[PDB]
């Protein structure tokens, strides 16, 4: 539970958080449900914090009759929608609910139908990134970001990546089926070791610049 | 406090049965149990950006830009709060924010004895009102007397004028209501019209409910409010940002919807 | 704070270690008391 | 390059500290006792 | 003209207004004239607010003599842009000049060679977008924007769209000859009905995200 | 409090790395995250019953028979408390009360390099103490005071004489 | 920057000794006491080395 | 801020003290290794100052394969070299002398002769007032080919000014710190606020190179 | 003040130098404190 070790320095940040302050754009949204997704919706995800969500309709209108009150411009988003909405973030906004009875158990998963802060762009955002292949990869300053969609076919998703998992590729190497976040750049440089479908090593968290 | 994520209300049930008295006889005991209900809290925000020349040229037509935008921010947050209070906020997606027409503990909407007030005569409307009062008396097990209790009749705005339906002798529904139930208060709301759909025809809504119950009749140490709009704050100045040739003002409000703590004191009719 | 319970805690600690460490900590506590004596006057 | 975090990443605030509990409790009522309203009361014993 | 029906709420905004706050870039410019465009003007529009103006030279250097004086860094723009200068906005900065027989009629037009600020970057800008095709189209979050140029051939502009009119075109259904606004995205989700060449159908006011 | 069930302790890991200063460079930002550990509470009970004749008869021999029972209750509760603090209470059954020896957030119980001290010589005991101290310093990244000031070596009572 | 107290191990004791109650009967009386303890908590596992089998 | 304050944590205060601690880590690493001295930025540390004696190799090679006599010989040769360089500028019992070690080799001071005398006991009976410290940053200073070379630095702490007339202060080493922690400023927004802090440091300066003996690869 | 600061400083130095050196330096600082006590009176 507490520090079982001592490193020479603190980590630069936790996934979903902001390291650098600058021009940023973020929007609120409701988490919806992959079950409510009308189409097959293959990719499955637990609303993890460092995931890139997609727009899936609006919930502005309130009521059940013809006269409906548009109370707010509310966005209704899903974890792996093709229409990229924003990378979920700012975990301090939310309330910890625990996991399976233990109310104080660690949890980075937002419950379904909750409200999240989806950064559309940020000077620096800590994101969990993954490997798009089974081989070792090196990400540098000039590296791009693409997130797994909801309808990624089983043949393309051989590694069994999560629903909204941001991958991180090199120019002209986007793993197949993956959709790209425009103008997204890997700022800090890291190395991901070789992985398999069963292992699926969690790629080390990275500072990224979006738009 | 605009900050908390949930609101919790507790209900206590006592239990105890008396026995015939005797010395040296075993003492009968009593006990209690408690249950809890929780609702979530929704925060809305609204702001306004004002430039310098924008104000300068708005003042030419004798209009204050910043005042109008601040008033519109307040009114938009009020619309948000009222819509949440009447319909909840994403109650169907798992959020536990419910409204005056959406509370799960509320009794189901019932078809009135008269099919609709558009065609029903004075006898029909007063019969519907009397049957609702009958249901209210039965549900409370004769603990709430509607003759001397403050009771609210919430109506759709499209059917309140039907309280003016008269007989050939000049007896309106209003005379019968205000003479039979002098403490009854009639309120009309636009949100109560077209609450649900039957077949391409909006159904209007009538809600009978007791405003307050005395602490004597129930023993509650709560306040006795059947319905409560749990509003954290109607208006907070989140902050201001003075920049060189413009400034931004940002406000917010919070609301947890509506909570019905006494479902037994509510009667609902749909489709008058 | 109380300045006595901490002194007995340090006494217990010093008696629990080895001889050189015990004599070092005891003379350090003696120095602290002497410094506080100087501070009082 | 990122140092491995010691604590597992988690949402900071437990829900229990973000709840407001309404004052008082709602007592469950029973049927009314109206024998005194019908035939009054008398103390003879 | 006067409210003929009471609604349950207010509109989110008006075209040309800023509905969101954040990073934004706008530059001043002069409206110039459409009658000065070298290749004539195959498309024509009345310098309306929610229109994308493009660069047409600089007017910084003052004086006709041999020693010039660069009083200020000024640029002149034309509604039919070829290089996108900016989407005109902020209609509270201007005055209601006239409408050729009605000085107080509601107009969004700017007189020729007048002042204006044109948005390169905007957190959210309420505009009107036209339909580039005769059929109905549902524009959602993951959709792009493109503006008509004045040099658009009349064969390409069958619907007779105005000069600087903005258009939503899904992602791979760009009408021929249209000029895309790079990294421009459609935030609010609306649906435009089928339209013909004569009636068109002014697109509903809608939020878009620019650069 | 006595009428409680659990005690919660919070561990907050902070985060942040500096950058070189610049007037127009983007500002790096620090942050933190928090985890919590819960431990249940065990209540021990002990009492005493004293009679009048017992009081008089015991007070005849200058013994209270009520103060000695009171302090025996105190000593019994102290034995209960010490046993709880050393071994925990019913941790095998899932009580979530761990002691000094069976805490879940402790490093795995290692084996000494010299095997048992009973068969070991002086060099083996020295090697065991040295390896323990070296492992502690390596784990702690040299957060040990001079001369191992605030370091406690707790031993089995049957092996301390081997020092 | 820890504000917990800085200790590695902490024995959580709610109360060493409380008098729960006294009951006075005819020819005798009972007195009952209690105590509470939550075991021991290791807040800094990095500062521990354990050997078994010495 | 409100959510964090609900659990008795001041988010602003913990973030600000984390900023202070991060700047402290930056300052300590600059003081130990310098900042970008390989690129020619001219701020060196305790381990890579240009005016330091050449990093020597110990007589006994590595301490891992060495016995008690080898470690004793290394310490003796370091002290003798320091005394010869300083021309007997050492106080009685080596008082103002600090022996900095790699953190992975301080436990080798507990290595004994097979008859029960430690290296620490030898230092106690030989140089009783010699300060002994061990630093994490002094381990793995260099590379032989792949083996992290561990270092030993023996140096005089301070030199009295009466003998030479120095107005400097007498310290051999000095970590030049402009400021531990300054508040650059606060930028207050509508629904949040940013606070920026900074610190300055010029590494470590060695003003008396003669009072230093360094061993590499112990 | 400055005197107390210097005392605390020399104390932390006299805690990292063997046992005989530590005990000698602590006794010397103790004697300095007693000399100051004599000087005050």
């Amino acid at each position: 539970m507490f520090q079982k070790q001592v490193y020479r320095q603190y980590t630069p940040g936790f996934p979903g958080d902001l390291i650098e302050d600058g021009p940023k754009r973020a929007r609120p949204g409701r988490i919806m449900s992959l079950s409510a997704v009308n189409p097959a919706a293959t990719a499955t995800g637990p609303n993890r914090i460092s995931r890139a969500f997609g727009y899936a309709g609006d919930v502005s209108a309130l009521g059940e009759g013809q006269p409906k009150t548009i109370a707010a411009r509310a966005s209704e988003v899903v974890i792996g929608g093709a229409n990229f909405f924003g990378v979920l973030g700012h975990p301090k906004h939310y309330a910890l609910f625990g996991s399976a009875g233990d109310s104080l158990a660690p949890s980075y998963d937002l419950p379904d139908g909750a409200e999240g802060e989806f950064f559309d762009m940020a000077t620096g955002l800590v994101v969990e990134i993954f490997n798009g292949a089974a081989t070792a990869l090196d990400l540098d300053y000039g590296d791009l970001v693409a997130y797994v969609p909801n309808n990624l076919p089983t043949a393309d998703n051989a590694l069994g990546l999560p629903a909204g998992a941001l991958v991180g590729f090199k120019a002209g190497s986007m793993p197949t089926g993956l959709v790209q976040i425009p103008n997204a750049r890997i700022v800090n440089a890291i190395s991901l070791p070789a992985q398999s479908a069963g292992n699926l090593v969690a790629g080390v968290t990275i500072v990224q610049l979006t738009q | 406090s605009w900050e908390d994520q949930e609101i919790v209300q507790g209900i206590v049930e006592p239990a105890g049965t008396a026995v015939e008295y005797g010395d040296h006889t075993n003492i009968p005991l009593t006990s209690w149990n408690a249950n809890f209900e929780r609702r979530t809290i929704v925060r809305g925000e609204l702001g306004m950006m004002v430039g310098t020349l924008e104000e300068g040229r708005a003042s030419a037509i004798r209009l204050n830009s910043a005042e109008t935008k601040r008033q519109q921010a307040a009114i938009g947050l009020e619309i948000f709060r009222n819509a949440i209070g009447f319909y909840g906020w994403q109650s169907g997606l798992g959020n536990r924010t419910y409204g005056f027409l959406n509370d799960p503990n509320l009794p189901a909407f019932q078809t009135p004895p008269s099919q609709g007030w558009s065609t029903a005569d004075w006898a029909g409307i007063i019969g519907d009102i009397r049957e609702a009062v009958r249901q209210l008396r039965i549900q409370s097990q004769d603990q709430i007397d509607p003759k001397a209790e403050k009771i609210t009749l919430a109506l759709a705005t499209s059917k309140v004028d039907y309280l003016s339906v008269t007989t050939p002798y000049g007896i309106s529904v209003s005379d019968w209501i205000e003479q039979t139930y002098p403490k009854m208060r009639i309120v009309s709301a636009p949100e109560l019209s077209g609450v649900q759909m039957k077949a391409q025809e909006p159904e209007d809504a009538l809600v009978l409910f007791v405003e307050d119950v005395n602490a004597a009749v129930d023993g509650s140490t709560d306040g006795g409010s059947v319905f409560s709009q749990l509003v954290q704050s109607k208006f907070i100045t989140l902050g201001v940002e003075k920049r060189a040739k413009s400034y931004v003002e940002d406000f917010s409000n919070g609301t947890a919807g509506a909570l019905c703590k006494r479902p037994w004191a509510v009667v609902r009719y749909l489709g008058i | 704070a109380v300045a006595a319970a901490e002194s007995e805690r340090q006494e217990s600690a010093a008696s629990e270690m080895s001889g050189e460490g015990e004599v070092a900590e005891l003379i350090s506590q003696v120095k602290a008391i002497l410094a506080r004596l100087e501070g009082t006057a | 390059n990122f140092t491995a975090p010691v604590t597992t990443p988690s949402i900071p605030t437990p829900i229990q500290f973000l709840q407001t509990w309404l004052p008082g409790f709602v007592k469950v009522m029973t049927a009314a006792r109206k024998i005194d309203e019908i035939i009054g009361i008398d103390t003879v014993g």
